[PDB]
RNA sequence: CUAUGACUCUCUUAAGGUAGCCAAAUGCCUCGUCAUCUAAUUAGUGACGCGCAUGAAUGGAUCAAUGAGAUUCCCACUGUC
RNA sequence: CGCUCAUAGCGACGCUGCUUUUUGAUCCUUCGAUGUCGGCUCUUCUUAUCAUUGUGAAGCAGAAUUCACAAAGUGUUGGAUUGUUCACCCACUAACAAGGAACGUGAGCUGGGUUUAGACCGUCGUGAGACAGGUUAGUUUUACCCUACUGUUGUCAGUUUGCGUAAUAGUAGCAUGAUUUAGUACGAGAGGAACUGUCAUGCCGGAUCACUGGUCUGUAGGUUUAUUUGACAAAAUAGUGACCUGCCGCUACCAUCCGUUGGAUAAUGGCUGAACGCCUCUAAGUCAGAAUCCAUUCUAGAAAC
């Protein structure tokens, strides 16, 4: 669907998780799509899927292997507009396989995530 | 009337496409045309324009424009308003607004007589969105929001929410904005409504996966 | 083009650096040096070479 | 302290062991994987061959034989292919390098096969999968012990959620209709399958059949009957509780 | 045992030899294959590399994410002024390869073309190259033997090159040696590509007839040269841990005890840069006008929607070089080589046919801000009426 | 109660592991089993003990303060990656 | 066995082989010394092919899967535990195939283990001490030689130089996802494709410096610390005092661009057609056809011209 964002999110990078579902944050695990390249980390850009555990939230959802939305990251990527982009901090949302958000998004959703995922757009307040 | 129809299978075609009272707006959809079977809907009136805003296929859940004024954010290009402006024979002001803190179609439910507000929309807002749509505005939450745009699809003569909004919310918005509601949810897999329908005083596109006996219920308060 | 924030310098297409904020504000930086100035937090008419000056 | 070449080390195998513990020692030998219990049913398996070595061992994982300053004094012998006997029938099978393997999937397929036996849900009586039970089986916290038999095993986990949830401990019946031409390729597949009552066909009408089946095993047969035939064939139910199953608690 | 985890190798052995280049300028050394289909035309220019700016344009891919949308794009701006033609030279095909067969000249050889003859110019009192040949032009015994020369050519022998050269003296560099390259003629029967040699002789052909506009070009060109350069950074190795002894940026295992020599495939530290490189489908945006030398400032990089009278050339010049006052034009991408360096431009071996081909380039913006730093300004003029 | 083994004898060699403690720097099997930390743990810790081969100044159990002693984990922090 | 059906797929009871990636067996080389586990790194080879390409079979309706062939051109991962090889999980994935190279690789590294001397504990021994048991701490030396490789000069068996040819050697692009096709073929339904086209990505490769970020001896400008020149000014010393901004340059999927088309084949599907009045892709001929092979383009340019 889009584009290449600069991917700045590895494996083992805790993000904030943005979302009214009982997180507060997500510890990117592996991201679905990355394939290959020995010893390379797997990195995650804005409008990734990753697999995530939460380090710190609801007790009743605290030890599973869920997925997650990148919506925001401070890693700077162009778009191909030639305009920059980085966000304040990291940040992610709790979804289905499929990429349904079922709660409120809050914060700014980079429009690089609002595109692949439609539910995304439709949680979402500000979308920059 | 109440008709199926997804957006490159990913069945929220209440987002990419704006039915308003006045022209059509529709995502860009690099793919199949799919302005091209919405057009063989609405040849009669209501013209399509085919236009992208914000560089983002999303124009319906991101532009949130009533029959007399077209909004768009400060992240919108000057050649894409260059083209909504042309697009369409004058009827309407499109406004583009100053607003930052949100994209504009999450945040109000617009009317030909009424709308809704997200509660922080910073009176700026409320002054200009009063001068360009001539619209009493409330900065009112469902049981099940507070971003009140995009959980309920607003029309004439008809409203929804979801079945996980209390009855004190249905009633009172059945009062204040004077329009009738059901709390029926479209597309049974999810939970918002404006991702899955959007609605004219003479048809509705809806989501593909929408169960018929709902899309019953659901065209029995848009039709009539 | 558009127009810097901190300083109030014009952007050409290219030569920004675009920052948005967790309060939904976005700004558009034109170089690290005004980003730089901003994440110190003095104000743009403390200095003497921007435009709010 | 820079030998070119270490020393020695572990003897890991693959080799099954019985235990003996006679007069204050530990004996063991070391035997074939399976051909142990070829031994402790009364078969015959050769007593040269039931073995993978012929003299007696202290400790198998050590490769330590024992002497006969300890073997005249523990077993009243010193041959060693007559210890090897009295090891193998009055000893107990220890267990090697896959011990961990051999009693942990073990006991995870002793989940997987004693529980799921003939159990139907409640609300109208439906069969389900294995792993509904594997969630609750845990759930109902149960240790598995083997000593007791397989079938009273069978018979314990399903009284425990007989005393908790609302599930049927017996056979149902069902009534297939299947038309004459195109089911009796479907009829002779579940004739020597299952067991059938009121075999009523016709020539103008549909083949009446009832059956005498377990609770489970109508999910296969609500799918083979159409995927063999390649129409519709029709699901009704004539029982729901028939002895004879585990009801005579066996 | 065997390689424990499988990774993809560490650079291309197609480009192996990784030597200085022995062509200081860029080898054509294969030409677009002939078809006698065609017309005649040159098929490679020589240009100099100024400098890189990027440019605005709305994509016109139907079917994209970018389409009727602004992207900034950067591209080189290749300075290319005419070339003289000076001679031609036939090929006949053998067996062992063509072969160069008779090598007609022109008879006003340039000072500049004269200068690659010389190694010390400067030395030489009377620099008498080429000069027993001008005066076969002055007698008729001698112009004869020009001609029989010259059907020798237009009958016996199949590929016609003009041998080319610029002028670097037009644009200061610092150098009055002219680069002299053969291009191939690509048309049609060998008594048209001869006419076509001869009737170029001591006439510049100009960088817009040669290469069209919106069109995939290569450039043949000798990158940028690094020097002894390490093997990480030169192949991609992966650096040794912090903790060892010898030195962290190596190769650790250079090969088995069983070949038991060095295989030619290791990765080793040695020469970065100065290799020679072609670059193919790098699609020409905007062919550049030339400048006059007694006019007016034509407005080189001024584009539709912009309508600011300005140059190519940025504030303060193109950052190491001068000015754009030739004839250039500007393609998207990078190229190899630094600026001032000579390029050898090409026509690509197969006629493109494809997206980027068909493309059509409507520039919108042509930034010209100072690269010498980060100018917030297009137009000199612009700078005075914002800070006066 | 044929599981536990009080009780009961003989036997070498006088007696038969008391209070405690542990897969412990002491446990072969062993990556023991149950819980817990983790997404995932041959690791860590808390429990269980027929303990190949724990155990009372051959000192047993505990243990504040201290340790260029050994191990595991969370926070900070970093080119460790 | 596979409802019937030996051979779609398997296949007992037997038999015939191969392999040297297990461990044995032996003691032929080496005890005036071949540094011995694992990992990291890096290259090349193998095919006993996991994926990819082309095909053929199935109990191949579609999807998914299974068997085989030509196929080694290109891929074949991130991690928790453990020194581990092995093992076992979590997660990605087109796939996470098996292997050699002195059980590749210690003047390449690390030193976790093993494996000296210190020490503790358990069992054995009267004891010194043993353990092929557990624990803890424990020096990893030399290349400047020859070759090999990577680059760099240099001699060219009419002078100097120009512009070339291209022998020979290398070789590079591989792969995925979404969407059109299409909720269409197929199917009773559930589910649900394919060719072409379009758009992107992953990995690799080759460059590059317009942007963005990093670096900052440009000791460029500013702030400022302690001292010294009597104070101001301006300087220094503190091995570049520290901090902030930062040219040029170098740089990074941390940024950008670019990465082709022809011929002959294999597998196999076939045509004309005998042998063998019929049949037959085959015997004489012949056709299409693979990520293959050879060229094309790319890299070097020879005691060759």
């Amino acid at each position: 669907s889009n584009y290449r964002v600069s991917l700045g999110l590895p494996v083992g990078a805790v993000m904030n998780s943005a979302d009214n579902s009982g997180a507060k944050n997500l510890y990117v695990i592996a991201v679905k799509g990355i394939k290959g390249r020995l010893n390379r980390l797997p990195s995650a850009g804005v409008g990734d899927m990753v697999m995530a555990t939460v380090k710190k939230g609801k007790p009743e959802l605290r030890k599973k292997v869920c997925t997650g939305l990148v919506v925001r990251q401070r890693k700077h990527w162009k778009r191909k507009d030639g305009v920059y982009i980085y966000f304040e901090d990291n940040a992610g949302v709790m979804c289905n396989p499929k990429g349904e958000v079922k709660g409120n998004i809050l914060g700014p959703v980079a429009k690089e995530c609002s595109d692949l995922w439609p539910k995304v757009a439709t949680n979402a307040g500000t979308i920059v | 009337m109440a008709t199926r129809l997804q957006y490159e299978n990913s069945c929220d075609v209440g987002v990419f496409l704006k039915l308003t009272n006045k022209y059509c707006l529709v995502g860009q959809c690099g793919s199949k045309q799919f302005l091209h079977t919405v057009e063989n809907r609405l040849a009669d009136h209501i013209p399509v324009v085919e236009t992208s805003i914000a560089g983002t296929r999303i124009v319906g859940r991101l532009s949130a424009g009533n029959k007399n004024g077209l909004l768009l954010p400060n992240t919108c290009t000057d050649q894409e308003l260059q083209q909504i402006r042309n697009s369409l024979p004058d009827d309407v002001v499109v406004q583009r607004i100053e607003e930052k803190f949100s994209a504009l179609g999450n945040c109000i439910a617009t009317n030909d007589y009424v709308a809704l507000v997200h509660p922080d929309i910073d009176r700026e807002t409320e002054e200009i969105i009063a001068d360009v749509l001539g619209v009493e505005v409330f900065r009112q939450t469902v049981s099940g929001n507070v971003l009140v745009g995009t959980y309920c699809a607003l029309t004439n003569q008809g409203a929804l929410v979801h079945p996980m909004t209390s009855i004190a919310d249905q009633d009172e918005l059945s009062s204040l904005l004077q329009v009738p509601l059901v709390a029926g949810t479209v597309n049974r897999g999810n939970e918002c409504v404006a991702a899955g329908c959007v609605v004219n005083d003479w048809t509705a596109i809806v989501g593909a996966d929408t169960t018929a006996t709902e899309i019953s219920v659901i065209e029995s308060i848009f039709a009539l | 083009t558009s127009l810097c924030n901190y300083s109030e310098f014009k952007i050409y297409p290219a030569r920004g650096m675009k920052f948005v904020r967790g309060d939904s504000k976005v700004f558009h930086f034109i170089n690290t040096k005004v980003e730089s100035l901003f994440f110190r937090k003095i104000n743009p008419r403390d200095i003497r070479w921007s435009m709010v000056y | 302290m820079s030998i070119f070449t270490p020393t020695n080390q572990i003897r890991l195998t693959n080799v099954a062991v019985v235990r003996m513990k006679r007069a204050g020692k530990r004996f063991e030998i070391a035997c074939y994987k399976n051909k142990v219990v070829g031994w402790r049913s009364g078969v015959e398996k050769d007593l040269d061959e039931v073995l993978q070595t012929h003299s007696v061992f202290v400790n198998v994982s050590k490769g330590q034989v024992a002497k006969k300053e300890d073997l005249i004094s523990a077993f009243g012998t010193d041959d060693q292919t007559e210890i090897c006997k009295q090891i193998l029938t009055k000893g107990e099978v220890q267990v090697s390098d896959k011990e961990r393997h051999t009693q942990l999937e073990q006991m995870f397929r002793d989940i997987a096969t004693i529980v799921a036996d003939k159990c139907v849900n409640p609300e109208t009586k439906r069969p389900y999968t294995v792993i509904l039970i594997e969630r609750a089986m845990k759930d109902i916290h149960y240790s598995v012990k083997t000593n007791k038999s397989t079938k009273q095993q069978a018979l314990e986990v399903i009284k425990q959620l007989k005393e908790k949830m609302k599930i049927e401990r017996a056979h149902m019946r069902l009534r297939f209709i299947l038309p004459v031409n195109e089911g009796k390729k479907l009829k002779e597949k579940l004739k020597p399958l299952i067991k059938v009552i009121e075999s009523e066909d016709y020539g103008q009408q549909l083949e009446i059949v009832c059956l005498i089946d377990p609770g489970c095993f109508r999910e296969i047969d609500e799918l083979i009957k159409k995927e063999t035939k390649g129409k519709g064939s029709l699901e009704v139910l004539n029982l729901k509780d028939v002895e004879e199953g585990d009801e005579k608690f066996e | 045992s065997h390689r424990k985890f499988e990774a993809p190798r560490h650079g291309n052995l197609g480009f192996r030899p990784r030597k200085r280049a022995a062509r200081h300028q860029g080898k054509v050394k294969s030409f677009p294959k002939d078809d006698r289909t065609q017309k005649v035309h040159l098929t490679a220019f020589m240009g100099y590399k100024a400098g890189m700016t990027h440019v605005v344009r709305d994509l016109e891919k139907p079917g994209s994410k970018m389409h009727k949308k602004e992207i900034v794009e950067a591209v080189t701006i290749i300075e290319c002024p005419p070339m003289y033609i000076v001679g031609l030279v036939g090929y006949v095909e053998t067996a062992q390869g063509l072969k160069t067969y008779k090598t007609v000249w022109a008879q006003h050889l340039s000072d500049n073309f004269r200068r690659r003859l010389y190694k010390n110019w400067y030395k030489s009192k009377s620099k008498k190259a080429f000069t027993k040949y001008v005066k076969q032009y002055e007698t008729e015994e001698g112009k004869k033997s020009i001609e029989a020369s010259l059907q020798a050519i237009k009958k016996r022998c199949s590929v016609v090159r003009v041998i080319a050269h610029t002028q670097v003296h037009k644009l200061k560099l610092t150098q009055k040696k002219a680069h002299v390259l053969e291009i191939q003629v690509n048309g049609g029967s060998i008594v048209e590509k001869v006419n076509f040699a001869v009737a170029n002789f001591e006439k510049t052909v100009n960088v817009t007839g040669v290469f069209a506009e919106n069109e995939l070009i290569d450039v043949i060109g000798v990158t940028k040269g690094k020097g002894f350069n390490g093997v990480i950074k030169r192949w991609g190795v992966r650096k040794l841990p912090r903790k060892t002894h010898k030195g962290l940026r190596k190769v650790a295992c250079i090969g088995a005890w069983h070949p038991s020599r060095v295989s030619t495939t290791v990765p080793r530290a040695g020469q970065l840069g100065y290799h020679h490189r072609v670059e193919r489908n790098k699609k020409i945006y905007r062919i550049g006008q030339a400048q006059p030398e007694d006019g007016k400032q034509i407005s080189t990089g001024k584009t539709e929607f912009d309508l600011t009278e300005k140059t190519i050339n940025p504030m303060g010049g193109f950052a190491h070089y001068g000015m754009v006052k030739h004839e250039f034009l500007m393609l998207k991408g990078c190229v190899a080589g630094p600026r001032k360096r000579a390029l050898t431009l090409r026509k690509s071996i197969t006629t493109q046919t494809g997206r980027a081909a068909l493309e059509k380039i409507t520039l919108k913006f042509i930034d010209t801000s100072s690269k010498f730093g980060h100018g917030l300004h297009q137009t000199a003029e612009d700078k005075t009426k914002y800070f006066g």
